[PDB]
């Protein structure tokens, strides 16, 4: 490195960014890799981009402290890096799954039926609450396609007489992503009804800001946590409001009456925010933030 | 008094070690979370397959009854024995009824 | 009160009135709550005045 | 700036104390759940009573399976609750250890206060002993002789 | 002493969050109130 | 007007004594309804048919 | 570790250490492959000091 103010100031800026948020340099590197700023060197960040990074770090660290999730835990939840070695858990899963599965079922075209078949063993190996929850986890992983594998591809790979040359990489990547999603759901304490609605809708109910919906990253995880908090706070009419949001019949008056707000306040909040229909959690969150301020 | 306070600190430390020991014994238990999880996963898969076989038997017995009475309009296995509200439980009671 | 004129308490009104602001501050309510109070009391007039 | 001659403010301030804690609640969320559908059945070779007996035995075994599933789920849930309780006890134990350490520090501070008190008392003792031993000084003795 | 009292306040808040987590786990349990209610409703109709 | 004041006092005192929030009692007694077939209704109908 | 595939990078990532620290610890200890608990323990002790 060249010893100047600019380089020394860049390194000191990184150290400050760690220190002010109570992260070690390793934790800062992990959070940066998870952030939407990864792949971009901090010295090559625009004068408007740097405050965005600082505010993202602040909000993420605050959320982690509030929800009692360690940085190592969130790194394990969201990292794409995987061991690459077949684990004893996966070995037990495959050995238990092989007798109870057939090539006709593997090559069938009903991904719903395949998920129903695979659900009990996935729940057993992931210590999940119920086979329904495991089925929705499987459907979410199928939507993601981690290593390019779908449910049918995973089933075909299971149906092999140890004929795994380098498809072991695909198999372990699929299993790792599935375990990561299950661990994220368990950490968030997401309910099976919420997961069912979101996965069936393809995360269009949750929404995403300028991103394709349904991706597994720390931003969608934070959005899921906030959405779950709002659903919990809704109370008894929570299920009906979630059903109306799964449909497209959620209106400003109904939202105001459910949340106990004033209808004039809610209407002005939508008009100021620029949203005309409460289509998704993004719109609801924007309206609620305007009401908050 | 300071000696008494320090021994209270050590008492708290011993309590923390005791809770550690309880957690480790719970995890080394024979009937632990992994055992229960694998047992109920196996039983859930078995129950899922057995319901299909049992409903097939019920349907073919109903066909035998329809043949015996020469009344094709009687329907007793109306479906919905395996309902999502109860995760498949009470299917056996429904089929017994 | 030696005003006798009509002030609009409609929350959706651009360029609100000093009389409305002073009434809101005296009653300790916001625009929406003042509209609720006007509806409840039935002192409302045409054009929500 | 309305202060006293030595700088003490002449007005008592107020702060409008923050408005209470916040209560947080959880609720059960239920989603629409369907049931199974039925398919046309095969025609067996046996008469109704024999098929009735075979089907009844199979359904009885299915009922046994369901009972076992429910019992195992209950035991697993109880174990999960116990594990959560023990983890929360760990966290509380850590905080309690910290609090007891601060109590030890408080006792040490009291010892320091006592040290200052003893210093003052010993200074008084040395002053009065020096006064007592000297008794009548040379000026007073000179005046009495005069 | 004031520091110790403040950490006692934080201890109480942690206990409250713990009871909240216990209740949420009870409600997300597999064998929960809704499951038991539907099971005994179906069994009561069948018994009738 | 005094009858309204006395009724309000009675209801608020009863709610405080019996530990019922105003939101909860409004949910208990309101005639307004969502107007949508909620999932609980759907499950009830599917189990009842 | 039951196999012979445990590497310095994987050990550092699992334990949360720094890969440079782990590599330097292995070189200083004189162990080239984490074949057993003895080698892992030696590397961890060098990291500790």
């Amino acid at each position: 490195i060249t010893l100047s103010v600019f380089v020394i100031s860049s390194l000191y800026r990184l150290t400050l960014l760690a220190r002010v948020h109570q992260l070690t340099v390793n934790e800062l590197c992990m959070l940066y890799g998870l952030s939407p700023f990864n792949g971009k060197t901090t010295a090559s960040l625009s004068s408007g981009e740097l405050p965005r990074l600082v505010i993202w770090l602040y909000q993420v660290t605050q959320w982690l402290t509030e929800a009692e999730i360690t940085t190592e835990a969130i790194w394990l939840l969201c990292t794409p890096e995987f061991s690459g070695n077949i684990s004893p858990e996966i070995s037990n899963l495959l050995n238990n799954l092989r007798p109870s599965i057939s090539e006709d079922m593997a090559q069938s075209h009903n991904r719903e039926l395949q998920a129903e078949i695979l659900a009990p063993f996935i729940a057993a190996t992931l210590h999940l609450a119920s086979p329904d929850m495991a089925r929705y986890i499987l459907l979410w992983t199928d939507n993601l396609r981690p290593g390019g594998l779908d449910i049918a591809g995973f089933m075909t790979l299971v149906l092999k007489e140890s004929l795994n040359a380098n498809e072991t990489t695909q198999l372990v990547q699929f299993c790792h992503v599935m375990a990561q999603l299950s661990l994220s759901v368990q950490t968030l304490r997401l309910s099976e009804a919420e997961l069912s609605v979101l996965v069936i809708s393809g995360f269009a109910v949750l929404g995403a800001k300028n991103q394709p919906a349904g991706q597994h990253n720390i931003d969608t995880l934070f959005s899921l946590y906030r959405f779950h908090q709002w659903i919990n706070g809704l109370g008894n009419p929570g299920s009906d409001t979630l059903d109306m949001l799964r449909q497209q019949t959620l209106t400003a008056d109904r939202l105001a009456s459910v949340m106990g707000l004033d209808i004039s306040m809610v209407t002005q909040a939508m008009v100021s925010a620029g949203v005309n229909q409460l289509q998704c959690w993004q719109d609801i969150n924007t309206v609620l933030q305007w009401i908050d301020v | 008094r300071r000696e008494a306070a320090q021994m209270q600190v050590e008492y708290q430390e011993t309590q923390q070690a005791h809770t550690q020991a309880q957690l480790e014994l719970l995890q080394r238990k024979f009937t632990n979370k992994a055992l229960y999880s694998w047992m109920r996963g196996k039983l859930s898969a078995i129950y899922y397959q057995f319901f299909d076989l049992t409903q097939s038997f019920c349907l073919m017995a109903q066909e035998a009854l329809r043949r015996e009475l020469t009344d094709n309009g009687v329907t007793f296995i109306r479906g919905g024995a395996w309902n999502g509200t109860t995760a498949g439980l009470m299917a056996g009671e429904t089929l017994l009824l | 009160e030696a005003d006798g004129n009509t002030v609009s308490i409609d929350p959706d009104e651009e360029q609100s009135t000093f009389a409305r602001s002073a009434l809101m501050r005296g009653l300790g309510v916001n625009s929406g709550e003042l509209y609720q109070l006007g509806k409840l009391a039935g002192v409302l007039d045409a054009q929500n005045t | 700036h309305n202060l006293s001659i030595d700088g003490q403010p002449l007005s008592l301030a107020i702060y409008a104390e923050p408005t209470d804690p916040k209560a947080l609640l959880t609720s059960m969320v239920q989603a629409s759940q369907g049931g199974s559908a039925v398919l046309p059945g095969t025609l067996s070779l046996y008469r109704f009573p024999v098929m009735l007996e075979r089907t009844r035995n199979l359904v009885a075994q299915l009922t046994q399976f369901g009972t076992s599933l429910l019992s195992m789920a209950e035991h697993d849930d109880a174990d999960e609750l116990t594990t959560l309780l023990l983890q929360q006890g760990m966290e509380l134990a850590t905080q309690s250890i910290r609090i007891q350490q601060r109590t030890v520090d408080e006792v040490d501070a009291d010892i320091a206060v006592l040290a200052e008190s003893r210093r003052s008392a010993q200074n008084r003792l040395e002053k009065y002993q020096q006064l007592y031993d000297e008794d009548i000084n040379h000026g007073e003795q000179r005046a009495m002789s005069l």
